[PDB]
């Protein structure tokens, strides 16, 4: 029971993918006219407090 | 009937009957494609533009024998236009003033004019109040800006200058006192003073249509002119 | 000067760096005060729209519109002369654009519309060209004065290179014709102004293939048929949208061909967006003039580029354009001795050409083409007429005479010929190799 | 939707097509190539059979067929021959033209002669020749007798083109090599065009060929389906003209015995039927006949799209042909019509 709400979670949310629209946006218009190129992330060990050269 | 007219057309020979048929009949109306529908399934969603089938339905929820078929036409028609409208709502918006839908407005709208003054009453009172309903949106402070234009223009016009359909005719001057006095009603001075779209501009293009030489453009004018008085009068 | 050399250009050079933006008081202009003044009553004569009467035989009523009220408003493309794109309105408050020229006689340009008008009526006359309904469509121009003119705007409409930029990656497009220009055509034949010349004096048929096998590759296909498909909206709806529309370009490259038209850049034709009908513009250079009156090359007879090949795969430009070449020349073996009497108005605007020899010797050209000519003849001989010491000339009217076998054998059909070996002289030996060999940049031959 | 598709054939095929293109889009998205090959392959074999298994081609359910299958690459693979007959006798010559077109370009001498021939064919008969010469100057005239009678029909004129026709049929040392079996089916084709041009019953009973080769029994290969509107409309000339056979007579009559040679015979030649009754004086079939004609061309025209004006003008002179004869019927005699004078 610790974790049970999160496991019956997952047993409701990782079954629903057969959903056509599951891998489709809930709006397919932009929000206004513009261009929405790739954006990344970047992860590392490497945090503030770090860096003064 | 159909037999009687068949008669006609051979007894009037190829030479006469050739006179049934340059624009060149098409220029597919929107440049682009769009309005889009997928349609739902348990499994997939498949798309589809809705707008293909407008100039066939069109003609056929005009034009039509068969008032079964014709009424399920129109219907299906005014199902569509609702949904068009709907969707224009929620676009991006910033290159015309209906970049998603401003030719259609073009097509449709004298069809849905003709279609909410004609007869068989199913589809007068399935549309007459539709097209007020539709004024009454189209009339709106956000509503006033270069697509309103449309359909004010095309409802002036429409039967303002008119050869045929009369009661096409006094229709649409009927529409035009029910939106100048809707736009009073919901709108700020402040849009009708700064925006052209107001009776000034109407007060123009009335006074240049009785100048006009035309029987169509004065009558219209003039005809147009008595609608508006009974609530024209009421303004100081 | 207080009263009246070069002391004149230094002086126009003071004033040439601070200059031309001709921003008149609001959109709505003052420099007309009749923006704001007399609307519609007896303080003045109503003002018909320009060029409103077309005479068809029958005289014209005279209720129809005039210039009532105003919505003005002010654009200037930065073309030769900056043209001023304006908004006359008339009474039946509907706009109208109005492209304001420079200082200009368009009554050359006037000749040329009722010409237009002229073949347009011929065509209709004749018996398959009615009968396959070809026509010309054209507009009003009117020249203001010897240095001023107007003429009208087509208000529905893109320039063909436009209209081919935007239905493709024009990221693409920009990218690799920007990086290739002068290199690949105009230094990779020799290698700047001026070495053109030793461009064609230099060029050679090896390096002139190869040279045209590197601008064709440089750009992408089918934008046309992209365009068309992107227009259409049924399979056979494109299919008759293309057949109109190549019909009708056909119709403009014969006619302008024959009134010698300079029409090097993609803008010179410019498509309606309804039918998808092409139409020339940018007139004033005729018979051959830039041939002649420019060093620049235009042996060309017309526009004929990559894209209108590729305007469908089994079209090879033998097919529809070749029957239309066909019944327009074919109705034009009867127009000289009429249309003769049609381009020497009174000699036509004599010295037009000098301000912008004799015309006479064009309209002699015009007539001895219009009979049967050779176009390799007429180029040669055009050449030759005010362009012969030009350096290069030799290579210049061999490339004419063309240097392959399938370029020289043009030389059988010569003055005074069939109409379809008369075509087909010209879509072979006139349009490809010089294209090839000697071209100019502007006429942008990989576009 | 569901409502208006019973309703007009038109609104069917067209949300059909869509509603297609948009299931094909999006299989891909969960299947392998090799699925998505096996049920194109599946889809070509299908329409095939649709195409050769029609004996009615009716027109909004050919279109789409035709779309359908010029949407998708993968459908070009489609078989020409099937598709350019049954456009060819529903009025679709341009759908057909477009599809065939896109084939061929997708699939880029080459045995492309046979959909090149079928394309040509496909222009003679909109009357569209111009196309057809750069068709033939390429590399596809092989016979450059083809080219010949083809500009000679161009001039409106066929006598000489009938003869290109004889003699390249009867031309068999062909040193340039023989050409494939579509060209000379397109030569008998042009011959009986130009015969039946040449109105005038000597070509009119060339026209009937002879049966060529020796040959409902005299129908049934897909040559002879399509020589045998031509084969009856020769022999009916004939027989108006003064002529008494009866064979082609005797020949519809085995052809009432089973449906479906007499079914597609008031398909498209009800009129045909009335005429020949009428040579017989049985006005009660005949008039049945032209009334299920009536019925089936109106029909046909209300299934006809817009766009396709020529289409609709070749479908215009049928009114003025069953007219006349419905007028004649009925005026045949009405009160003893021939004992007074009517003469409007």
């Amino acid at each position: 029971e610790v974790h049970f709400l999160s496991l019956a979670t997952n047993f409701l949310l990782e079954m629903t993918s057969m959903s056509p629209d599951y891998p489709n946006p809930m709006f397919e218009h932009p929000l206004s006219e513009c261009e929405f190129q790739e954006y990344t992330i970047d992860s590392d060990w490497r945090f503030r407090s770090t860096v003064l050269t | 009937i159909r037999i009687r007219v068949v008669q006609m057309l051979g007894s009037l020979g190829g030479q006469i009957n050739k006179n049934l048929l340059m624009m060149k009949s098409y220029v597919a109306w929107d440049r682009e494609k769009r309005l889009s529908f997928a349609v739902p399934f348990r499994e997939m969603k498949p798309v589809i533009f809705l707008d293909v089938f407008l100039p066939r339905v069109t003609e056929l929820a005009l034009t039509a024998s068969d008032r079964q078929t014709k009424v399920a036409a129109c219907e299906l028609l005014h199902s569509m236009v609702m949904f068009m409208l709907g969707k224009a709502t929620q676009m991006p918006e910033g290159g015309q003033g209906a970049p998603p839908m401003y030719q259609l407005y073009k097509r449709t709208f004298p069809v849905l004019l003709r279609l909410a003054c004609d007869v068989d009453q199913v589809t007068r009172q399935l549309y007459e109040p539709l097209v007020m309903q539709l004024i009454h949106w189209f009339t709106n402070n956000k509503k006033f800006e270069s697509q309103d234009t449309v359909a004010l223009l095309e409802a002036i016009l429409d039967g303002i200058v008119d050869p045929v359909d009369s009661t096409l005719r006094d229709f649409c001057g009927r529409c035009i006192r029910e939106f100048l006095k809707w736009s009073i009603k919901q709108i700020t001075p402040q849009q009708q003073e700064k925006s052209p779209v107001n009776t000034k501009s109407l007060f123009k293009r009335l006074y240049s249509l009785a100048l006009h030489p035309n029987a169509f453009k004065r009558l219209g004018a003039s005809l147009a002119f008595n609608n508006i008085y009974r609530e024209f009068r009421e303004e100081e | 000067f207080g009263k009246g050399s070069d002391f004149n250009d230094i002086t126009n050079m003071l004033l040439l760096k601070m200059n031309k933006d001709s921003k008149p008081p609001g959109n709505l202009k003052e420099c007309s005060p009749w923006m704001s003044d007399f609307k519609v009553e007896f303080l003045r004569n109503e003002l018909e729209i320009p060029g409103q009467y077309d005479g068809r035989g029958k005289p014209l009523p005279e209720y129809h519109v005039r210039i009532a009220g105003f919505d003005e408003r002010v654009t200037v493309m930065a073309s030769l002369r900056r043209p001023k794109r304006i908004i006359i309105r008339g009474h039946d408050e509907r706009e109208h654009p109005f492209l304001v020229k420079g200082g200009e006689d368009l009554r050359q340009d006037q000749r040329v519309e009722q010409l237009f008008q002229v073949m347009n009526g011929i065509l209709a006359q004749d018996s398959a060209c009615s009968q396959r309904a070809l026509q010309l469509r054209t507009y009003s121009v009117v020249p203001m004065t010897s240095r001023l003119g107007l003429i009208e705007w087509l208000e529905n409409t893109v320039t063909l290179k436009d209209l081919l930029l935007n239905t493709m990656s024009q990221e693409e497009k920009a990218a690799y014709l920007s990086d290739p220009r002068a290199p690949p055509c105009e230094y990779k034949d020799w290698l700047d102004v001026g070495a053109y010349m030793l461009m064609y004096k230099g060029a050679n048929r090896t390096e002139t293939v190869t040279s045209f096998r590197k601008r064709e590759s440089k750009v992408p296909a089918d934008l046309l048929k992209r365009a068309f498909v992107r227009m259409s909206t049924s399979p056979e709806a494109f299919l008759a949208l293309r057949s109109h529309f190549a019909s009708s370009h056909a119709l403009i490259c014969i006619s302008h061909w024959i009134l010698g038209i300079g029409d090097r850049h993609l803008n010179n034709f410019m498509v309606a967006m309804e039918t998808g009908g092409v139409i020339g513009i940018d007139f004033g250079h005729a018979f051959g003039s830039a041939t002649q009156f420019l060093p620049v090359p235009e042996l060309m007879p017309f526009r004929l580029t990559r894209q209108f090949i590729n305007l469908m795969l089994p079209m090879k430009e033998t097919g529809l354009m070749y029957s239309i070449m066909v019944h327009a020349l074919r109705a034009f073996r009867s127009d000289p001795g009429l249309l003769t009497n049609t381009m020497d108005v009174f000699v036509k605007e004599p010295s037009f050409d000098w301000k912008n020899w004799y015309p006479r010797q064009k309209i002699c050209y015009a007539k001895r083409k219009l009979a049967g000519a050779n176009p390799a003849v007429i180029t040669c001989d055009e050449l030759l007429l005010g362009h012969e010491k030009a350096p290069a000339f030799r290579d210049y009217v061999a490339v004419a005479r063309g240097s392959k076998d399938h370029n020289i054998r043009a030389q059988e059909p010569e003055s005074g010929l069939s109409e379809e070996t008369q075509v087909k002289c010209l879509m072979d030996q006139a349009t490809d190799p010089n294209i090839l060999g000697r071209t100019w940049e502007g006429w942008e031959p990989w576009m | 939707l569901q409502a208006v598709a019973q309703r007009d054939p038109i609104i069917a095929k067209q949300l059909f097509s869509s509603l297609f293109s948009g299931i094909l889009k999006e299989m891909d998205k969960f299947k392998t190539l090799s699925e998505k090959n096996n049920i194109t392959q599946k889809l070509l074999q299908d329409f095939n059979r649709f195409l050769n298994t029609t004996f009615s081609f009716f027109p909004p359910f050919v279109s789409c067929i035709q779309d359908i299958s010029c949407q998708h690459a993968a459908l070009l693979s489609l078989d020409p021959a099937a598709v350019s007959a049954g456009c060819l006798a529903s009025l679709q010559q341009p759908v057909g033209i477009r599809l065939l077109e896109e084939a061929l370009l997708r699939l880029l001498l080459p045995p492309d002669v046979l959909r090149w021939v079928e394309l040509a064919k496909l222009y003679r008969s909109i009357g569209e020749y111009d196309v057809l010469r750069g068709i033939f100057t390429s590399e596809i005239g092989t016979k450059q007798i083809t080219q010949s009678a083809l500009l000679a029909e161009a001039r409106s004129d066929y006598s000489e083109a009938a003869k290109q026709y004889d003699e390249a049929l009867n031309k068999q040392d062909w040193v340039d090599g023989e050409p494939t079996e579509a060209e000379k089916d397109f030569w008998e084709l042009a011959s009986l065009d130009c015969y039946n041009h040449l109105a005038e019953w000597k070509s009119l009973e060339y026209c009937s060929t002879a049966s060529i080769d020796s040959e409902k029994i005299w129908s049934e290969p897909f040559y002879q389906e399509t020589y045998l509107p031509y084969m009856i409309r020769s022999k009916l000339k004939l027989l108006l003209q003064g002529e008494a056979d009866q064979s082609l007579l005797t020949f519809i009559d085995k052809a009432m015995h089973g449906e479906l040679q007499k079914a597609i015979l008031e398909l498209h030649y009800s009129q045909e039927l009335s005429l020949l009754y009428l040579l017989q004086d049985d006005v009660d079939r005949a008039k049945y006949y032209i009334q299920n004609g009536i019925q089936s061309f109106m029909q046909n025209y209300s299934s006809i799209d817009v766009l396709l004006h020529q289409s609709r003008l070749t479908k215009l002179q049928s009114v003025q042909a069953l007219t006349e004869i419905q007028e004649f019927i009925s005026f045949i005699s009405k009160q003893g019509n021939l004992s007074s004078q009517v003469p409007l």
